[PDB]
């Protein structure tokens, strides 16, 4: 839950 | 050098949010002007991986340079104003304009709507940013 991601 | 900055978002009437997966409310901008953020929400997830989840992401919606650094944190606050519920970037990541980071799985929504919880008084959902840019 803590994972930085982008929609892009 | 170093710049630190926050928003707070009170999101109205949370529990009557009609998104749905992949569906998006974005909150006014703000700043520190030179570059503007916002941030949004997907009430229902990003995706299937992430429908029983709030996603919450920064996006960098003006900017004058090439790039910019930013570490960001995201809390919920409760009826106190106290901060709950924290994610923050482990490091800075590189924003361009247009470009969005955040988290797809900020908080369930199970726990989230359920108001015996307390993240709800009087229907509002109440997010707090910080920014910092070096």
């Amino acid at each position: 839950c803590d994972e930085v991601t982008s929609t892009t | 050098k170093v710049v630190k900055f926050s928003y707070m978002w009170t999101i109205n009437n949370f529990s009557f949010c009609r998104e749905e997966m992949g569906e998006v409310i974005k909150s006014s901008t703000f700043s520190s002007d030179k570059l503007k953020w916002c941030l949004r929400v997907n009430p229902k997830g990003l995706d299937e991986e992430s429908k029983d989840y709030l996603s919450l992401y920064l996006l960098l919606v003006s900017c004058p340079k090439s790039e910019v650094r930013a570490k960001f944190k995201f809390s919920i606050l409760n009826a106190k104003g106290e901060e709950t519920k924290a994610m923050e970037s482990q490091r800075a990541y590189r924003f361009v304009q247009g470009k969005d980071w955040g988290f797809k799985k900020f908080i369930r929504r199970g726990f989230l709507l359920d108001e015996a919880n307390g993240l709800l008084p009087d229907d509002k959902l109440t997010l707090f940013c910080e920014v910092s840019v070096v």
